[PDB]
């Protein structure tokens, strides 16, 4: 567990995790795990991501 | 490698969603403790795993790459492997150890080694090619002049000999790579089957038939009857609307106009880099996998499904500038 | 099912011709390979006497004659392309010729690739070894002493991978080998010393760096003047350490030398055929020195004259040379010390009759007497020529001139559609002009297509001919168009319209162009003393195969299978097609099945169903390899001869999708030939046809029941106890399915050639065999001999 809720990153504490956190955000931050598409919200990026190549 | 037709039991990686041609690579990257353990033992007994194919056929790899990224408190490890032996399953069984059994490869004589003269058998070797029009047919008239003793003739023997074959694909393979002339190119045709394969931007159906396919002159023939044929390729989600075309297929550098590449997170790509095409975000160069060029999203314009990435940067008058990217796995060619 | 090959001619075409002294230690001896025959004869004043004819279980391919130290006469060495090795030995008490068997031996390896000059077979000079290039880089040596009587044998390595040709060196202090090879460098000749104590090679006395560019042949001149000479395309050189000589003789530049003979043990003169049958001969011009040495001052080659295109040669005396050929006719000839008015000093002595190449045949009975006789197409180029068999065997000929490619029997005009090609060569003037008059042009009506529909080295020209049934003469000679290439052709009625048609398969053949991108469909009509054009149809690409399809014009365009339409308008109309993925090639059909196959084994069941009114996939069964000719046997079983000499047999299953579908092969059998073409006809068991090999042979198939069958199989195995073999070969052996590297026994086969040898064989032998299963037997294979 301790993955991000972003770029998908996963970590392997939860202090690391939320040191990282706080760096996307720019009102834009869900990035896609396998084609760096830009999304608003996580229902956003649960459907596209579905989408792909798995 | 393995024992021809014989039956051994392979470990399978559930990570991976590839259809392996052999004499390709394939790029990985593992973060589950799982997938890292297997890659530790394959290099202490055989170093060979297989890649099924979706679960009838598939291939065997053999690891050849191992880095190892310990980084934010948990190990990243970067494997590159090599694909082997075709084969059909038998049995898998997640305990995934499956049985598998070896595909030899079907090796046929000249079309002539059984027409030919044995007063003639003296005459067919050949002082080797100048480095043209004119001499390919010395070679169809010499090697084939036993075709008028059989009820065939001359010209349609050339369309299953190896050696004629090859050269006609390698002389499309220039247009689209201008570094693809000299040794790039295995002279065995079983081999130089296998690297067009991985090498042709086609759908996973067409992918999986050549694989099947015994012979490599038949393979030959098959590679070509694609490479001739299918002058468009589409988007697979819509069919209807076509993307790019064969004509403007470019090779951007030496790994050719198709290579497999890596995203951040672990997922490959194999991307063809065209010039133009037709049917989201701001020029990013995070990760760039073109060193000076700037990655953007692009999607089609029927079913909104991915397509690839479109590259521009500015540097100064760097060839080029105006080039696409467009991953094999979203795109279906067509016939015009 | 299964099934039932015997031959039912003989195979005439020689590929291997030597001189020697076997028979007799005085007799000269003139030993002949037709294929897997071997002929004996003996050289008289007149011609060839014939002593004896024996049949070996495995195609010849290397057959020298040596006489080792204290030997009554000359030893036979024989290998075939099953690499089974024999010395053979002449066996006379009183009247009972017998040819025993000194040493057998097989020598194939389990690994080694076959070389690309194909087998070569060579003797050492004092009889020491058998030098024996199996494949590349690998030199096996059976050495020569009594005691090697299962011929075990010792390989050595060899750096070089592109040799051409090898000989024995004449005249040296050790066993030593001479030979041209290939290199990325250019082409050399090199030497090696043969050791049997090392088992292998030591020093060779010489080594020259370069050779001619497409060096070919290599001669070990004998001790009088000693080395070798080296011909190749337009340079003649002779190698001997020190010495060295070239010339470049225009006369020979026309062509490439492909056979040789000495003439007399000296080596001053040689004999040297090429392509086109011409005839050479190369004279050393030796220079008597004053010391009781003989050197060598030039070389020297004169045109002799012109024979049939010569496969092997070799004088025999008084000027009589036996020319041995491939495709065309063998002949003795005379040589003549004065030329005479025309230049040759070559006059034909004899001739004898060369089915081989059979390209195409036709079963017919022009007599109307319900018997069945064979037209056959024959020959290449010059040597091309029909023959008529009849029943003994009456074996007609017809000559040409030309190369005859189909041929077909009409009887609305009693008279023969043949299809024929003619090579010309390009003139400064601007045209095609030919090498001789031949059927083309030397008819007595012309005719050119003009269509218009599509608007100095070989070029091929296509042409239709007409022939009278009883005469065999060049009725009418139609030239298709400039660049046309015929393919098929068939005689067959048009459905409704009772005007009897001649319709031809064309293509479009040009060297830029790798494949077929247009063709034609031309219908022609024959009646009026004259070709009529009743309409052509332009397709686009290569018409292989067409076919009589119950009143509708089967034809083949590349992989489109496709259905044409005789409509009332005198035209073809498109009525449906199937298409496929493989070049349909092949085409047969057995009422309203189609069978489709390629070039690569790919056979193809359809089935047009009437009422669908198309097309529709039956089964399929794909499994690549060289597929020569296809047929059909009945509505369930397939034959066909593919690989190296095989023939296959497959049929329909006996209740899933995917299994009556696939169609299951049961028929297993290495013929011995290459069959270009099957043909039903006939000249208890069900179904008779006929093939044409490359060798000259024709053989009938038919089929037999499972009691037959299962009883023919248990004699074949009890007659190969008591029958003797040439080479002591086992039968199964020789049948089975052999390619390059698959090696499976033979099944779903008997053969007639060994069932037929019943009856030669005597009672002690006749009794033996039947015992535990004898006028039984005799009535059994008295029925089948009818066949
Ligand atoms: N920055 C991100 C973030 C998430 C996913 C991806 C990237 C990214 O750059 N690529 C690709 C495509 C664009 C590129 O040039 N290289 C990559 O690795 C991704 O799939
Ligand atoms: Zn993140
Ligand atoms: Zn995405
Ligand atoms: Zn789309």
């Amino acid at each position: 567990k301790h993955k991000c809720k972003y770029c998908s990153k996963v970590f392997g504490t939860d202090s690391s995790l939320q040191i990282h956190l706080r760096s996307h955000t720019g009102e834009r931050p869900f990035v896609c795990s396998v084609c760096g598409h830009r999304f608003t919200t996580k229902g956003n990026l649960k459907v596209h991501f579905h989408r792909h190549p798995q | 490698l393995h024992d021809d037709d014989s039956c051994q039991v392979i470990p399978v990686l559930p990570q991976v969603m590839m259809i392996l041609i052999p004499g390709q690579t394939l790029p990985l990257q593992l973060f589950h403790p799982q997938e890292v353990s297997m890659v530790r033992n394959l290099i202490q007994k055989d170093r060979t795993f297989a890649v099924l194919a979706y679960a009838q056929f598939g291939t065997t790899a053999e690891i050849y790459a191992y880095r190892e990224e310990q980084d934010f408190g948990i190990e990243i490890v970067k494997v590159k492997a090599i694909g082997r032996q075709r084969f059909k399953v038998l049995e898998l069984r997640t305990q995934q150890q499956a049985k598998v059994q070896i595909l030899p490869e079907c090796v046929l004589p000249s079309t002539m080694s059984a027409v030919q003269l044995e007063s003639l058998n003296k005459c067919q070797i050949f002082p080797s090619k100048p480095v043209s029009y004119k001499w390919w047919q010395k070679y169809q008239k010499r090697k084939f002049h036993c075709a008028n003793l059989t009820s065939w003739p001359r010209w349609l023997y050339s369309l299953y000999d190896a050696e004629t074959l090859m050269d006609r694909i390698k002389k499309q393979l220039r247009e689209w790579d201008e570094n693809l002339k000299d040794d790039s190119l295995p002279s065995n045709p079983i081999d130089f089957s296998y690297r067009v394969a991985a090498c042709l931007p086609i759908d996973d159906v067409l992918r999986i038939q050549l694989l099947k396919i015994g012979s490599a002159i038949q393979r030959l023939r098959c590679e070509l009857d694609i490479m001739n044929k299918c002058t468009s390729l589409c988007c697979k989600q819509c069919q209807e609307t076509e993307i790019t075309t064969k004509n403007e297929i470019f090779s951007l550098s030496l790994c050719g106009p198709m290579a497999a590449y890596v995203n951040p997170h672990g997922y490959v790509h194999e991307t063809l880099t065209v010039y133009k095409a037709c049917n989201i975000g701001r020029p990013s160069t995070e990760h760039s996998w073109f060193p000076g060029y700037a990655w953007t999203v692009a999607q089609c314009k029927i079913c909104a499904s991915h397509i690839g990435w479109k590259f521009t940067a500015t540097k100064k008058d760097m060839s080029p500038q105006k080039f696409w990217g467009l991953t094999r796995s979203a795109l279906l060619p067509t016939i015009p | 099912s299964y099934n039932y090959v015997v031959t039912a001619q003989k195979p005439t075409a020689v590929n291997g011709c030597v001189t020697g002294h076997f028979t007799s230690a005085e007799d000269l001896n003139l030993l002949i390979a037709k294929n897997t025959r071997l002929e004996i004869y003996v050289v008289t004043a007149e011609g060839l006497r014939p002593v004896k004819e024996v049949g070996m279980y495995g195609k010849i391919a290397v057959m020298e004659l040596f006489r080792p130290k204290g030997e009554s006469k000359d030893l036979l060495f024989i290998l075939t392309a099953k690499y089974n090795a024999c010395i053979l030995e002449y066996k006379q008490s009183g009247e009972s010729i017998d040819i025993i068997t000194r040493a057998h031996g097989n020598v194939q390896d389990r690994i080694g690739r076959p070389s690309e000059t194909g087998i070569i077979g060579i003797i050492d000079p004092e009889c020491r070894m058998i030098g024996l290039r199996l494949y590349d880089g690998l030199f096996k040596v059976i050495p020569l002493d009594r005691d090697n009587k299962e011929l075990k044998a010792f390989n050595i390595r060899l750096e070089e991978l592109h040799v051409i040709d090898v000989k024995f060196l004449y005249g040296c202090q050790a066993p030593t080998i001479c030979f041209v090879y290939q290199d990325p460098q250019g082409r050399h000749v090199k030497t090696y010393e043969v050791s049997l104590r090392e088992k292998e090679f030591n020093k060779g006395p010489w080594k020259q760096e370069n050779v001619e560019a497409e060096a070919s042949m290599v001669i070990a001149v004998p001790e009088p003047f000693g080395g070798a000479i080296i011909i190749g395309q337009e340079s003649i050189t002779y190698h001997n350490g020190d010495k060295y000589l070239a010339i470049a003789p225009p006369i020979i530049k026309q062509s490439t030398i492909v056979c040789h003979n000495r003439v007399d043990p000296n080596g001053s003169r040689y004999l040297l055929g090429d392509m086109e049958g011409r005839l050479f001969m190369l004279l050393l011009e030796k220079e008597e020195q004053m010391d009781g040495t003989v050197t060598l001052k030039d070389l020297r080659v004169e045109l002799l004259g012109e024979t049939s295109i010569a496969e092997c040669l070799t004088y025999l005396d008084n000027g009589v040379v036996f020319v041995g050929s491939r495709l065309g006719d063998s002949q003795l000839v005379k040589l003549n010390v004065d030329s005479n008015e025309q230049g040759s000093y070559v006059v034909a002595m004899e001739t004898f009759t060369n089915l081989g190449p059979i390209v195409d045949m036709c079963v017919v009975d022009l007599e109307r007497q319900g018997q069945g006789q064979l037209v056959t197409c024959s020959g290449a180029f010059k040597e091309g020529s029909l023959r008529i068999i009849r029943n003994k065997l009456h074996i007609r000929t017809v000559p040409l001139y030309e190369s005859p490619r189909k041929i077909c029997y009409q009887e609305v005009s009693q008279c023969f559609g043949v299809l024929s090609s003619r090579i010309e060569v390009q003139d400064t003037s601007g045209g095609t002009t030919a090498l001789r008059p031949s059927a083309s042009t030397q008819a007595l009506s012309s005719s050119v297509s003009s269509s218009k529909l599509f608007s100095g080295e070989e070029v091929e020209v296509h042409n239709l001919l007409i022939i009278d049934q009883h005469t065999f003469e060049v009725l009418h000679a139609h030239q298709f168009l400039q660049n046309e290439y015929a393919l098929s052709l068939v005689s067959c009625k048009l459905g409704k319209d009772p005007n009897t048609y001649f319709i031809v398969g064309t293509a479009m053949v040009y060297p830029e162009e790798a494949e077929p991108k247009q063709g034609r469909i031309v219908v022609f009509q024959y009646s009026d003393g004259k070709l009529q054009t009743v309409a052509e149809k332009e397709v686009k690409g290569a018409v292989y195969s067409m076919v009589e399809f119950n009143g509708k014009l089967l034809a083949s365009i590349n992989s489109t299978v496709r259905l044409y339409e005789w409509t009332t308008e005198k035209e073809l109309r498109t009525e449906c097609n199937h298409y496929n993925n493989i070049m349909a090639l092949y085409l047969k059909t057995k009422g309203d099945f189609i069978l489709v196959g390629d070039l690569m084994r790919s056979v193809l069941l359809l089935a047009y169903k009437p009422m669908e009114g198309n097309f529709e996939e039956i089964a399929r069964d794909f499994n690549p390899n060289w597929m020569s000719a296809v047929e059909i046997l009945d509505d369930d079983n397939f034959l066909g001869a593919e690989n190296a000499f095989n023939l296959f047999v497959c049929q329909k299953d006996s209740t899933t999708d995917e299994e009556r579908q696939h169609l299951q092969e049961v028929g297993l059998f290495h013929l011995g030939e290459f069959v270009n073409v099957f043909c039903h006809g006939s000249l208890p068991t069900q179904g008779s046809v006929l093939f044409g090999t490359v060798n000259g042979m024709i053989g009938l198939v038919t089929s037999l029941s499972e009691s037959w069958y299962n009883l023919l199989l248990d004699m074949q195995n009890r007659l190969n106890k008591v029958i003797k073999s040439v080479g002591k070969i086992e039968h199964s052996f020789w049948r089975s399915f052999h390619t390059e590297r698959k090696t499976e026994p033979a099944t779903g086969f008997i053969d007639g050639d060994l069932i037929e040898s019943f009856l030669d064989i005597s009672r002690p032998k006749m009794q033996e065999v039947v015992a535990n299963l004898a006028d039984d037997l005799i009535k059994v294979v008295e029925e089948l001999t009818r066949i």
